[PDB]
């Protein structure tokens, strides 16, 4: 029924993980968004470092490219597949290019299309 | 059967360890106030060396690392 962004967020970026994408890191994200392979970031939040959060902000605004603000890096890794190992582990993942579409090849699902509605207003 | 006894040539060569930089901020420069990123290094010319990879700048010269591209300051 309802799938409000911080739960489909999670369904995309398995769903990406499966079919590739999903650039974890600040490098090979600032390459994919230069590269323009980019359609989706995710950006942590409770980044000590004011540069990273500006400049990937800024990386987003110059190519026009969505960009999804949620808490608690930690979280991110569990959502991208950092953690494995049960769930232990966890290193935090606070920027993320969703590769080749939003969703993936593989794939169409609604809980994709939850995030461009949400985009576009 | 002897030992080797081969501290007459060297004394162990140390292996190489890479120093750990922590981020790549130097690269891009927003920073313009008005959301205007700068790069800082030089892209590479070469096909799969597109605008995700750059290339280095030594007190000459510029480098590229993936493809070893050089070209020299000159
Ligand atoms: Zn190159």
């Amino acid at each position: 029924g309802v799938m409000d962004v911080n739960t489909a967020l999670q369904e995309v970026l398995k769903t990406a993980l499966i079919h590739d994408g999903l650039a974890r890191g600040i490098r090979e994200a600032a390459k994919a968004l230069d590269k323009r392979q980019a359609h989706l970031c995710v950006l942590a939040s409770n980044c000590d470092e004011p540069m990273y959060v500006k400049l990937v902000e800024a990386l987003c605004a110059e190519h026009q490219i969505n960009l999804i603000k949620v808490d608690d890096n930690k979280k991110l890794g569990e959502w991208v597949g950092l953690c494995k190992i049960d769930r232990e582990g966890k290193p935090r993942k606070v920027v993320g290019c969703s590769c080749v579409v939003v969703k993936d090849y593989g794939k169409e699902s609604q809980a994709k299309d939850v995030i461009e509605e949400y985009f576009k207003c | 059967k002897k030992r080797k006894k081969k501290s007459y040539t060297t004394p162990k060569k140390n292996k190489h360890k890479r120093k750990k930089v922590k981020l790549a901020v130097l690269k891009y420069y927003k920073v313009d106030e008005n959301g205007k990123i700068s790069r800082l290094r030089r892209e590479c010319p070469s096909d799969e060396c597109g605008a995700g990879v750059f290339m280095a700048s030594h007190f000459d010269r510029h480098y590229c690392g993936k493809c070893c591209l050089t070209y020299c300051f000159n």
